[PDB]
């Protein structure tokens, strides 16, 4: 709900990619060296259907 | 409308939200929830605009 | 420069209630419940654009 609304919503499509966003719009203990990678995997590169594998994964 | 969406009520709850915030995994406490926040913008040898 | 919190959390973390909070921000209006009915302490000044 809150961050998957957030995500799509908001990310249309963001024209620069502004990655230092909704990083921010996200629960749990932050700044990771995790997470990081799991977002600049979805958005480019194979959009659209991208945008729908992440939320199921 | 700040005010309705802050989880924090009291000093203790915003203090270790800080706590939180700044320093994301050991169990905010009592002494370190306040010391840490009082060492950001309350402190000589941590805060200085000169 | 991290994650973002509702601006009023460093507030309560100086050890600010809720209702100073708002005395701090907003002018107060003040309402009378006498002789079974409503009363208002009108400003003049405020009713711009309304």
């Amino acid at each position: 709900q809150s961050q998957l609304k957030l995500l799509v919503t908001r990310g249309k499509e963001q024209g620069y990619l502004t990655y230092a966003e909704v990083n921010d719009h996200l629960p749990e203990d932050i700044v990771d060296s995790d997470q990081i990678e799991d977002i600049i995997q979805m958005i480019n590169d194979m959009g659209i259907q991208v945008m729908e594998e992440a939320p199921d994964a | 409308e700040t005010l309705r969406v802050d989880p924090t009520n009291d000093r203790l709850s915003a203090l270790v939200e800080i706590y939180r915030m700044m320093r994301p995994g050991e169990p905010p406490t009592r002494e370190a929830a306040e010391s840490l926040f009082e060492n950001l913008f309350f402190s000589e040898d941590r805060y200085d605009l000169s | 420069r991290r994650r973002k919190l509702p601006a009023t959390i460093i507030l309560r973390a100086l050890n600010y209630t809720t209702e100073q909070i708002l005395d701090l921000f907003f002018e107060k209006v003040i309402f009378e419940i006498r002789d079974n009915k409503l009363q208002m302490e009108l400003v003049p000044e405020r009713l711009r654009g309304e």
